[PDB]
């Protein structure tokens, strides 16, 4: 994963 | 004086410092804007939004030296200069050899910030990057390795142009980077970006949201979803809130460092249906149940790495199969099931199978506005997206439907005059 602050999981 | 009107900065009891309310904010009601401390657009939309602004417009000029830069006019172009020069020579000079992640992308953009204005920006009246919150005492070795990968990529691509201090102040400006960065999606919530917003930083999280993060070209926009009084905390959400209490807690223990208390994590209410399971004569024995919890929650990494190494008939296949495996134990209305669905979505609309499309998102639309919170972006997301499908295969009545159940969220989360909503309703008369 290891996102930013995010809505959508990409 | 007051740096943000009707609101504060605060001590947030376990959740370290915060953003409180000091009068009352409704539904809809815009709380404040920040504009981006730094901000970079995503390497595949280039050329589609303006490098500057981000303003998605046809027949942008591009740079005449790297030729990979677009911008609306020469004021953007020469605007965007101070950043664009960090990377303009480089991408010429490192040919397909210039890959730098977007975060390092972004820490170089931050770095060359700080040397332009140390002062306080109008981004900071709450909150300094320099006050980031960076969780070095939590970090592991692997996320240390990572992030000197990172430093080195950064030292690789960007030398020239930018200073650098010691190591151990890179390793921290990458943590808060990690912690406090954000990512800009654009009215589908397709990746347009990675930013730097400071004052929307300071916000704490819950699983419950009562403010909506959105943004009006590289100007973020906080708007609350619900009622907020005076003295409550404002909490936005940092991540997507389809999954169970565990999946997202185990990425906000994994990214943030804490474990979320909110009342969706305490009662685990909608953890029930997310993770409904099919009515059967038997039926499914627990154990089973566990295993195929992580048979989904497995397949969901195989399938995000999948998604460099195979074709989309492949990814297709692993996403049928993976249903069909599922499907013995959970309904289609489960959450696990819904992922693979959405991917499959995308996956026929990077096809250009519309018909297929349309077909899972009309299965996938019910379920997911009952997982997500009333006002939300995956959910309006996904009611345009399905209604831009329809118009364009012309079933006007649906699409205008649609469109109407994405512009009613999105009315509260972007605000009334947002020049999406125009264009959503500019979208409908035709
Ligand atoms: N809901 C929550 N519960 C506990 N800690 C939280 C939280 N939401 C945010 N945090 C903390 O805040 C960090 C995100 S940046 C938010 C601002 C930070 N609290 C500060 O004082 O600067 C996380 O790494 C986490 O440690
Ligand atoms: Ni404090
Ligand atoms: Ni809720
Ligand atoms: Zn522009
Ligand atoms: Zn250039
Ligand atoms: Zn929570």
């Amino acid at each position: 994963g290891r996102m930013l602050k995010h809505k959508r999981q990409r | 004086a007051e740096g943000l009107g009707g609101l504060e900065r605060f001590c947030s009891p376990g959740k370290g410092r915060g953003l409180r309310a000091l009068q009352p904010f409704q539904v809809g009601d815009l709380l404040f804007s920040c504009p981006a401390y730094a901000y970079v657009l995503t390497v595949n939309e280039r050329g589609n939004h303006c490098e500057y602004c981000f303003t998605r417009k046809e027949g942008l000029s591009k740079c005449g030296r790297c030729k990979q830069a677009f911008y609306c006019n020469v004021e953007c172009q020469k605007e965007d200069w101070p950043m664009h020069k960090l990377e303009c020579s480089p991408m010429v000079v490192f040919g397909e050899n210039w890959n730098p992640s977007e975060t390092v992308r972004l820490t170089a953009r931050i770095l060359a910030k700080q040397k332009i204005h140390p002062e306080r920006t109008p981004s900071e009246k709450l909150l300094a990057v320099k006050e980031f919150e960076s969780h070095l005492d939590k970090l592991d070795n692997e996320k240390k390795d990572l992030i000197q990968s990172d430093i080195a990529a950064l030292h690789h691509f960007y030398s020239k142009h930018l200073e650098f201090p010691d190591n151990d102040s890179l390793v921290v400006l990458f943590a808060q980077v990690n912690c406090n960065g954000f990512t800009i999606e654009d009215e589908e919530l397709s990746h347009l970006g990675s930013a730097i917003f400071p004052d929307v930083a300071l916000m704490n999280h819950s699983c419950c949201p009562n403010v909506i993060v959105t943004y009006k070209g590289t100007l973020a926009e906080v708007r609350a979803v619900q009622e907020i009084k005076p003295g409550e905390e404002v909490f936005t959400s940092y991540i997507d809130l389809l999954y169970p209490t565990e999946d997202r807690n185990d990425r906000l223990r994994d990214s943030y460092f804490f474990t979320c208390e909110c009342q969706e994590c305490t009662t685990k209410d909608k953890d029930k249906a997310k993770v409904e399971i099919r009515k059967l004569s038997d039926p499914p024995k627990a154990e089973a149940i566990r295993d195929m919890v992580r048979y989904a929650r497995n397949v969901i990494e195989e399938f995000r790495r999948a998604k460099h190494y195979k074709s989309p008939s492949e990814l297709l296949e692993i996403c049928e199969l993976s249903q069909e495996k599922m499907s013995s134990v959970f309904e289609d209305s489960n959450v696990y099931m819904l992922h693979m669905m959405y991917q499959a979505m995308g996956v026929c609309l990077y096809m250009q199978d519309w018909e297929g499309a349309l077909q899972y998102g009309q299965k996938i639309i019910k379920p997911y506005s009952k997982h997500y919170p009333l006002y939300s972006l995956n959910v309006a997301s996904m009611w345009l997206k399905l209604g831009r499908l329809y118009m364009g295969l012309e079933h006007k009545a649906a699409g205008e439907k649609a469109l109407k159940k994405a512009i009613a969220i999105m009315e509260v989360a972007h605000g009334k005059d947002h020049p999406y909503i125009s264009e959503i309703k500019q979208e409908i008369e035709s």
